[PDB]
C-alpha cells in the first residue's frame, strides 16, 4: 500500500481534465468575479488520507456542475460529454482505491473541512440556478473549475 | 422539541437555503432550539423504482431519494443500491448490488412472476434507506430470436474490433450515463458502421465513439451491455522474477522495475511443463512460497505487479 502511486495517477489525470476544460472554447478569464471561494483548509496543510477524499469530492462536484444546462455557452457538447466521462472515470477509480480502508473516510465525512467544501460547491450550483444558466455565470464557473483543478494539483504534493 | 427530517421534508419548492451551513427554526411554547447542520440529522427516503420485463430479464429503473431536491442534490454519485429478487411465492432472495440507475437482472425464467425490493445506501456517510415497497412483475414468453451471447473488444488504438457469437444493430452509451442519475438518460447513441451488419465482425473508429469509457448494445430485445475502457496504458513494464528451488518449498521473488518497491501488490501465475492448466495466487509482499509441489518435476512461474516464463525443476528431498 502507497500514496505515491496515487499521486502519479491524479497528476496524469488532472492534466487530461484541464486539457478537456481548456478545449470548451479558447479563453479563460481568471478575473471573472463571483462571491464564493475554495475553503481555506484546502490551501492549508492536511492529512494523507484526507487529501485523496478531498480530490474525489472535488471531482464528484465538478462532474455534477457540468451536468447542468450549458446551452447558453455555445460549447462543444462532444467535449463536455468527453470531460464528464474522464471526470467520472477518476471518481470511480479513487472510490475503489479507498474501498479496503473504511474507518478514516467516516472521520473525514464528519470533519468541518468536508462540510466547508460541500457548503462551497452548494454555493456554486446555487449561483448558476439564480443566474438562470446564462453565458456570464458559466464564464465565471469555467474560470473557477480552472482555479479548482490547480487546487487539485496543489493537493497532490501532500502525497509525497 | 425535536425535528424529524426525511430528505427535504420537515416535521414538528424552487427556492431553498444551504443544507450544509448553520440553520435554526422559530415557531409561535416559544420555539428556539439548538442550532444544527441539517445534513447530519436528515434521513434517506426509499428510492423510487419502476419495473420493466423482457423474456429472460427484468429492468430495475432506480430513481435516487429526492425528485430532485437539495439534501441529496450533491450526494447522488455517492449512493449505491442493493436489489432483492425472488418469485412471488418463494422465500430465498437473490441479491444484486448496483451503482447503475438501471440494473438489468438477467438469467430469469420466462412467464414467471418475480417480486423486487431496492435499498439506497450511502457507503461513505454511514447512513442507509429503508427498503422500497415490494413491486412484482411477470416475464414475457421467450422471443423467436435470442439476444447475442459473449462479447469481447480487441482495439488497435484508433480502431475498435467488436467480436461476438450468434441483421444486427449496435448502440453505444458513454461510461458516466449508466452510472449517473437519470431523468435525462439513458438515450443510447447510434453506430453507422454497425447498424445493420451481415457479419459478427464489427469495426468502428474513435471519432463516432468519442468517450474514454463506453457501453455497447448488440423485434428482439437488447443484448447484455458490454463495458469497455479505451485507455493508452502501455504501463508498467514486466517485473524481474527470481526462483529459489529449496528442499520442498519453491521460493519465488518478484522485483518491480522502478524502485523504491515499498508499497506494491504482486501476482503469480504458475504451472507444470506437462500440464496445460495455470494456477494463480496473489500475496501482500514479494516473497511467494510455492509449497507442497511434487518433487523432481519442472514448474514454470510468471509474475505481474499491481513477466516471461521462467521454468525451474524442484529438489528430490535431503
Amino acid at each position: 500500500i502507497n500514496y505515491k502511486q496515487l499521486q502519479l495517477q491524479e497528476r496524469t489525470n488532472i492534466r487530461k481534465c484541464q486539457e478537456l476544460l481548456e478545449q470548451l472554447n479558447g479563453k479563460i478569464n481568471l478575473t471573472y468575479r463571483a462571491d464564493f471561494k475554495i475553503p481555506m483548509e484546502m490551501t492549508e496543510k492536511m492529512q494523507k488520507s484526507y487529501t485523496a477524499f478531498a480530490i474525489q469530492e472535488m471531482l464528484q462536484n465538478v462532474f455534477l456542475v457540468f451536468r447542468n444546462n450549458f446551452s447558453s455557452t455555445g460549447w462543444n457538447e462532444t467535449i463536455v460529454v468527453r470531460l464528464l466521462d474522464e471526470l467520472h472515470q477518476q471518481t470511480v477509480f479513487l472510490k475503489t482505491v479507498l474501498e479496503e480502508k473504511q474507518e478514516e473516510r467516516l472521520t473525514w465525512e464528519m470533519s468541518s473541512t468536508a462540510l466547508h467544501l460541500k457548503s462551497y460547491y452548494w454555493r456554486v450550483q446555487r449561483y448558476l440556478k439564480l443566474m438562470k444558466y446564462n453565458s456570464y455565470a458559466w464564464m465565471v464557473v469555467r474560470a473557477e473549475i480552472f482555479r479548482n483543478f490547480l487546487i487539485i494539483r496543489r493537493l497532490t504534493r501532500n502525497f509525497q | 422539541i425535536d425535528v424529524y427530517i426525511i430528505d427535504d421534508n420537515y416535521t414538528l419548492s424552487l427556492l431553498d437555503t444551504n443544507v450544509y451551513i448553520k440553520t435554526q427554526f422559530r415557531v409561535r411554547s416559544w420555539n428556539e432550539v439548538d442550532p444544527f447542520i441539517p445534513f447530519y440529522t436528515a434521513h434517506m427516503s426509499p428510492p423510487e423504482v419502476r419495473l420493466e420485463a423482457e423474456d429472460k430479464a427484468i429492468l430495475v429503473h432506480i430513481s435516487p431519494p429526492g425528485q430532485d431536491g437539495n439534501m441529496w442534490a450533491l450526494e447522488k454519485p455517492s449512493f449505491s443500491y442493493t436489489i432483492r429478487i425472488w418469485q412471488k411465492s418463494s422465500s430465498d432472495k437473490k441479491t444484486i448490488n448496483s451503482t447503475y440507475y438501471v440494473e438489468k437482472i438477467p438469467e430469469l425464467l420466462p412467464e414467471t412472476t418475480y417480486c423486487l425490493e431496492v435499498k439506497a445506501i450511502h457507503p461513505s456517510l454511514k447512513k442507509h434507506s429503508n427498503y422500497s415497497t415490494v413491486q412484482c412483475i411477470s416475464t414475457t414468453v421467450a422471443n423467436k430470436m435470442p439476444v447475442p451471447g459473449n462479447l469481447q473488444v480487441d482495439a488497435q488504438g484508433k480502431s475498435y474490433v467488436l467480436k461476438w457469437d450468434y441483421l444486427f444493430r449496435a448502440q453505444w452509451l458513454p461510461g458516466y450515463s449508466k452510472s449517473s442519475s437519470g431523468s435525462r438518460s439513458d438515450k443510447w447513441k447510434p453506430i453507422p458502421t454497425c447498424a445493420n451488419v451481415q457479419t459478427t465482425h464489427c469495426v468502428f473508429s474513435q471519432d463516432t465513439v468519442y468517450t474514454g469509457t463506453f457501453f455497447l448494445h448488440v423485434t428482439s430485445f437488447w443484448s447484455e451491455e458490454k463495458f469497455i475502457d479505451s485507455q493508452k496504458h502501455i504501463l508498467p513494464p514486466p517485473p524481474v522474477i527470481t526462483v529459489t528451488a529449496m528442499s520442498d518449498t519453491l521460493l519465488v521473488y518478484v522485483n518491480c522495475q522502478d524502485s523504491t518497491c515499498d508499497g506494491l501488490n504482486y501476482e503469480i501465475i504458475f504451472w507444470e511443463n506437462t500440464s496445460n492448466t495455470k494456477i494463480s495466487m496473489e500475496k501482500d509482499g514479494p516473497e511467494f512460497t510455492l509449497k507442497n509441489l511434487q518433487p523432481l518435476t519442472v514448474y514454470c512461474v510468471q509474475a505481474r505487479v499491481l513477466s516471461e516464463k521462467l521454468c525451474e525443476k524442484t529438489r528430490p528431498g535431503s
